């Protein structure tokens, strides 16, 4: 065994080893290992991405106009965000500016994805870590109605409703076919809701499973389908015609009416169902405001997103702010430049890749994706792993750093950056939320805080959907219909050699695509994705990433039941296909 | 009792699993609660780690010969199969063990059916579709990237209601939804037959809904239900929202030239 | 002034004359006049249909295969019922038998219409006679939640929901643009609900206005569109393909899945919203069990409907019973024959039509539709009717009689026929309903009873939708897909001369179409429609029809505000376009 | 304040009023509560008789020159107009009074636009469309029997949002929804082009969704949005459910021969 110090942690791999493989209620493809001491406290944590596909290799030699469709298939959960980053990257390289309506529609596509992805995460992925589903069978339906009505104006709250949901669950389990609930952690001492709150949350899990299908109708109108909508370099393909012959062949007033109807319904569900449930989880689980801090009180990163001035990616345009904090100094929000070779770099000394010098980091314009499966001296063998060796290479995930620092990305990171830049709406929302829980601001830097910030952001994004829709309609009233720029669509119009960066804030954090074009073809295409940051393995200094840091120092009630590990990992919304691409 | 279903995931992006939960009729909630018993699924299940491994073993043992195996994604043959690792072993070993006890296999999506994006040139991981590994079980191919939500749920309801597999074409695709081409039920066909084409994005032709053939539409060579059943409760499909078909239901569609080159 | 005796009534046209023109919250096109005595009690009532189009004339010379499409446009409220009667009549004339799936689908079309038409009548047409909308502004939202939860399991019952509905109504009213609520009867002493019940009812009015649009999606799947779906002579045009190439072009498993989802939602709404609201109207308005009896304790008529054995219109096949009662003798339910010239006859001595002898009645195979506008002295002119002259011709509606008797048709009529034929389900349901209201069986023969019977028919029809869907699916599992017979589609296969009758129970009552075919074309086409019976003018013996009888003997609290007249007329669901055709 | 609307009814079957309440987006509830002030409508209003006459008189007087008049159905010229009687007098008098104060008129449906079924041979009442009687006001024709629900609500929202009437063709129909033929956006056009036709009901061709031209479809001569926007929240349209177009949006469609004779 060894022991060393990094980032205020003591990393010690003596003592009992626990393995969690598979991690479930994520997209898939993660392994986690920890060591625990005699006091059932985590003293070492190991994050491993267990798949790889190689999109950066597949993109070589492709037409730049096609790239968005290939990289969209990095992920069907965060569907669309890689297409957006791609068209941004290719437009930056070639020198294309899109019409205002194309930028507005792209912002609608991104806000739609934030609402859908955040809502499904809260209920279908994270919810069963906090709600004891089998304990819902013990609730009194009238007391459940009274609880729900004390928290929200949402209409669906009758005693008869909660009894009907409870009886559906009772029937489901009475044949002994428990399905997704089989062999769960039910009755664990960390389940703290009363039976009435379990029944309320389970009813809401079912309501959200049904409602989420409606949100993505916005993607179907502008992008054809969800999952995996369509886009173009130069704007969007969804031509608009409101008052001319042939409007039946285009985005017309009836299509816009459908979009408006979905926006209103989406805002209502998020504000009256998800927001009060997130606050209720907080009220009943306040100790989790001090568990899972990790890097969130040290180093956080946002690129920024939602340019409101078309083709302007600067500070005055981006509606979701960008910036970086290091060394715990939230009084110094630093500017980020994605072209600077000293800022974003990726290391592979602890990952399954080859570099000419694995002791140094490479900026993505100098990036290399040369896969090399070499797990070294594992317990077991190379095709039957019992324990990864975290002193050597242990993941398909590269290790990104910012100026050499390990960073956390995602909803909590963005909330902290916006709060400390002085964004008025963020400051008001956070202050009101923490006041309601009677918790200090530092309570947001935690596993519970990640969940609260995600709910905050779903509400924010639902409000921005209306804002962008109104902006689109204002242009149409003024006779401004354009959706595509095509003066640089043909390859003969491009520079012989050029490079560009496309960046945004995906639901899980800071996303960048770096592209180089030569002689009409993709010469290099490198992606650094939010879960690549958070699920990162170690670097040559032994610095740990956001998941490994957030698991450090966690108490476990029952070592064989990983509920506390699941709570903290799920709070980041891991997307492992994204992380490895 | 409801029919046991085991759903496993190889190299994949999760799009077919997401498509399934978009179903409008029956709701995915009602499929899980009332039509089938979804007994294993890494994306939805409560149990993780050793508890999830115990579920997998218990279900494939107690219901040996009686469960349906749903597969999203595909196995990589490179690096001894360790481009996709499950419980510390090659994913292919979990696929073979799950397949051996199944009564039948549903290959959801172009990944499981043919290869999809990871198998496009140069295929770094040597990703291989399910029917090149499993050669002794019935496999129904349901291709698309992903397949249409209400096609997925209609196939499931057919199998439960009628207690049999759907009739298939010579490639193993259900005749009901894959028997005809996109271009044989496309609402822009009048424009194709008249020579009325979009020539550049957002031109006057585009604003009247003219045909997308000159913009690269692959509808003429693609079999699926997108131009009739449509997507997301019938709201739209790629062509209706102004982009040509990519050909995403067909084997090898990524390597047939640019999406913007004519068919 | 004069007076005479008929059917137990004293018809007396002395005293003050009141005119109600237009009657609103019907399809349109009705005038009502009454005389009241010195105690403000109605001693004379006059029913007048104020429009005519002449479909029976327009149908002459048409191809019999086209007839359904023309006569469907008799009415867009009871949309489809005239098409069904037409295809039945042409098939009866030519000698065509349809496949079992076509019959099942036609029964689904009719049950869907019953559900839709009865639901929209209860809320949008009759509701504001019983609910004081402006009084809802005085309700306590918590007490409204409590009331709703005591009556039903329906989920939508939170105090915040009822507050939100109430605030929306307050903002609507506050600017003085009261729309459909302007110059209403609000505050009339016959409004007996407490403020909480008025708010609950208004919330449900709005829920029903939204939900009704979904029910007709069943008509869109099998019939292309609603209003006015498509049909064929020989079956239905909606070919079925479940498991063969090209199912994308036909009724397939996805289309059937959509139909099933609509059936379940429709039953849930009717059973948990409409049914408890109807029973509550009964509880708070018991005196209306003794008002508006009219002919319902004297003479009632049903032809029967919903043949469960394909092409068999006999008593063992029809799921909704047929029969007639006369002279108050409910112990002898009599059989009806639509070919017998001594049974159904229409008179025009008090209507705007010419017969060679207006003192005799004509069976529809001998019918004549020769319009003659001749109002006599109306205290104004031919283009200014100040007072109809009920001693002579006063309506565009003909006067149908059954064996010379004036009859009531519709939900109450049907319920009484089925009850007295000893249908076990009907006996049990009626007995339990009247028991819960603590009223005698005779309480059903009233204005309140008409409303209770309509709601219990909506429930019955929603149950039969599932029964018919399951029968369709059973045939498909057994490989029986046929939807059309075409052996006799071509006119060269028809008899040179033939005649037939098509009959059903529309939402408002007994419907018949009589057709004669000669040399491949329609020679005669005569319709007798449910509101033709109910809204009938007088005959040569002075006998009064169902509306005039039900208004007789009624007390009015405020003569100038006709709320009691509206309550009783709306209880029949008048369709004046149907009545005149 | 919301724009005042007066809705009157001549000879009609009520199908256009019923179509309006079928709207999916915006819901008819939200049109009435938030977008317009529906100040007179015989099918929905609380007031009857003298109280309804008072509403009519007060609205057209207070808002003279500023309300929109919606018309469903038509006036008959036979029997001195007494084939359609309102408040004891010919409907035509109410029509002329209401038209005189309106800023613009919406003629809903084939009845108000052209004549529809009551005007089909031999037209016993001499039913006559609105534009032959009212000759000094803007009239927007929205034909169909009835028009599509979501077309009706889209036209309303266009007028409220943009504060202008829609641009129209030479017959007064909105270009947005009536600029193209049914057959120019029909998903069965591939079959028409190939000579692939239904020949008798429920034949093998009908079960594969072949073209309905030989069954009498009037799509090739009819202008409407049914084959693109579709009916009842996009669920179907006449052709998709197996019956040819009747031609119901076109002037004189009842008297162009049998619905089952070819164009
Ligand atoms: S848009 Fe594509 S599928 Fe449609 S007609 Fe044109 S080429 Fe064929
Ligand atoms: S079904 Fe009618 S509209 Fe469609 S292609 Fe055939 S003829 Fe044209
Ligand atoms: N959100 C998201 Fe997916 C990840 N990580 C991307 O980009
Ligand atoms: N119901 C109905 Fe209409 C009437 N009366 C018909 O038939
Ligand atoms: Fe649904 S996993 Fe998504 S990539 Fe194309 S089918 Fe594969
Ligand atoms: Fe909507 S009233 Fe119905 S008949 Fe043809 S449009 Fe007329
Ligand atoms: S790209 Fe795919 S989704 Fe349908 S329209 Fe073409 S098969
Ligand atoms: S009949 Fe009418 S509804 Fe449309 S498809 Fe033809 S114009
Ligand atoms: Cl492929
Ligand atoms: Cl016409
Ligand atoms: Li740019
Ligand atoms: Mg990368
Ligand atoms: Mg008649
Ligand atoms: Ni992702
Ligand atoms: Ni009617």
């Amino acid at each position: 065994s060894t022991q060393y110090e990094t980032q205020g942690y003591t990393i010690n791999n003596a003592g009992r080893r626990l393995v969690v493989d598979p991690i479930t209620r994520i997209d898939g493809h993660m392994r986690c290992e920890v060591n625990i001491n005699d006091q059932n406290v985590i003293t070492n944590a190991v994050s491993c991405g267990t798949m790889f596909r190689g999109l950066e290799i597949i993109l070589q030699g492709r037409d730049p106009r096609d790239a968005w469709a290939f990289v969209e298939r990095i992920c069907g959960v965060c569907t669309g965000v890689h297409a957006l980053a791609s068209v941004y990257a290719i437009e930056d390289a070639i020198g294309i500016k899109v019409p205002d309506n194309a930028n507005i529609i792209r912002n609608i596509m991104l806000a739609t994805l934030w609402c859908h992805d955040h809502l499904v995460h809260f209920y279908q992925l994270a919810g069963m870590d906090w709600i004891d589903v089998l304990d819902a069978l013990k609730a009194d339906p009238r007391k459940t109605s009274e609880l729900a009505q004390s928290l929200s104006s949402w209409p669906k709250s009758s005693p008869g409703y909660f009894f009907d949901v409870q009886n559906r669950l009772k029937k489901f389990v009475e044949g002994g076919q428990l399905g997704i609930f089989r062999n769960g952690y039910w009755g664990h001492p960390q389940y703290k809701l009363p039976p009435e709150a379990n029944l309320m949350g389970f009813a809401h899990y079912l309501e959200a499973l049904d409602f989420q299908r409606e949100i993505v109708k916005i993607h179907a109108v502008f992008g054809g389908k969800n999952p995996h909508p369509n886009w173009i370099v130069g704007g969007m393909p969804c031509a608009i015609n409101i008052d001319e012959s042939g409007a039946v062949g285009a985005v017309n007033m009836e299509r816009l009416n459908l979009v408006q109807s979905i926006i209103t319904r989406t805002a209502d569900f998020i504000n009256n169902v998800m927001i009060p449930d997130a606050l209720a989880i907080g009220q009943f689980n306040k100790p989790w405001s001090e568990i899972g801090t990790g890097l969130s009180d040290k180093c956080v990163l946002s690129y920024g997103a939602f340019p409101d001035i078309a083709n302007d990616f600067g500070e005055k345009s981006l509606l979701m702010p960008g910036g970086a904090v290091i060394n715990g100094d939230f009084n110094n929000v630093l500017p980020v430049d994605l072209v600077d070779p000293q800022q974003v770099q990726e290391f592979v000394d602890h990952a399954w890749y080859r570099y000419p010098n694995d002791q140094v980091g490479r900026h993505p314009f100098d990036g290399i994706t040369d896969p090399w499966y070499n797990p070294g001296d594992v317990k077991g063998s190379d095709t039957n792993i019992q324990q990864l060796n975290e002193q050597e290479r242990y993941s398909w995930i590269k290790a990104p750093r910012w100026r050499g620092n390990a960073m956390e990305v995602g909803p909590l990171a963005r909330t902290l950056i916006a709060y400390h830049k002085g964004d008025a709406a963020t400051v008001e929302s956070v202050d009101r939320m923490m006041s309601a829980l009677n918790l200090p601001l530092s309570g947001i830097q935690s596993t519970l805080g990640r969940i609260l910030c995600r709910a905050h952001e779903a509400q924010w994004a639902a409000g921005k959907l209306q804002y962008f829709f109104d902006k689109l309609m204002t242009n149409l009233k003024n006779g401004n219909l354009a959706t595509a720029s095509t003066e640089k669509w043909e390859p003969a119009t491009w520079p012989t050699e050029c490079r560009g960066v496309g960046f945004t804030e995906a639901p899980r954090g800071a996303l960048g695509h770096w592209a180089a074009i030569r002689d009409g073809k993709i010469d290099l295409y490198q992606c650094v994705v939010p879960t690549t940051w958070n699920a990162s393995p170690r670097d040559p200094k032994g610095q740990i990433g956001a998941y490994e840091a957030a698991l450090m120092n966690t108490k476990m009630a029952i070592p064989e039941q990983p509920l506390e590990i699941l709570r903290t990992l799920h709070s980041f919304d891991p997307c492992l296909a994204c992380s490895t691409h | 009792p409801r029919i046991p279903v085991v759903w496993i995931h190889g190299l994949e992006c999760t799009c077919c699993t997401e498509s399934f939960i978009r179903s409008a009729h029956p709701l995915a909630k009602d499929v899980i609660l009332s039509l089938i018993s979804l007994d294993y699924d890494d994306t939805l299940m409560a149990a993780a780690g050793t508890q999830a491994e115990e579920v997998f073993e218990d279900i494939i043992t107690q219901y040996n010969g009686k469960y349906i195996l749903a597969v999203e994604g595909n196995p990589p043959l490179g690096e001894q199969g360790m481009f996709c690792i499950s419980s510390g072993r090659p994913f292919i070993e979990k696929l073979k063990r799950a397949a051996a006890g199944a009564s039948a296999i549903i290959a959801w999506g172009t990944c499981a059916s043919w290869g999809c994006v990871q198998a496009a040139r140069p295929n770094p991981t040597q990703a291989t579709p399910i029917d090149k590994v499993i050669t002794d079980k019935p496999i129904i191919k349901v291709p698309g990237c992903p397949p249409i939500p209400d096609v997925m749920s209609a196939i499931i309801t057919y199998m439960v209601t009628f207690d049999r597999l759907p009739d298939v074409d010579r490639m193993g695709r259900p005749l009901m939804f894959y028997g005809q081409r996109i271009h044989d039920k496309c609402y822009r066909r009048a424009h194709f037959d008249a020579g009325e084409f979009v020539q550049s994005w957002d031109d006057d032709a585009a604003r009247k809904g003219y045909c997308l053939y000159k913009m690269g539409c692959k509808g003429p060579t693609t079999y699926n239900a997108c131009s009739s059943t449509r997507w997301n409760d019938g709201v739209s499909f790629p062509i209706q929202s102004g982009h040509g078909c990519l050909g995403c239901a067909e084997n090898g569609f990524w390597d047939r030239g640019s999406f913007y080159s004519r068919v």
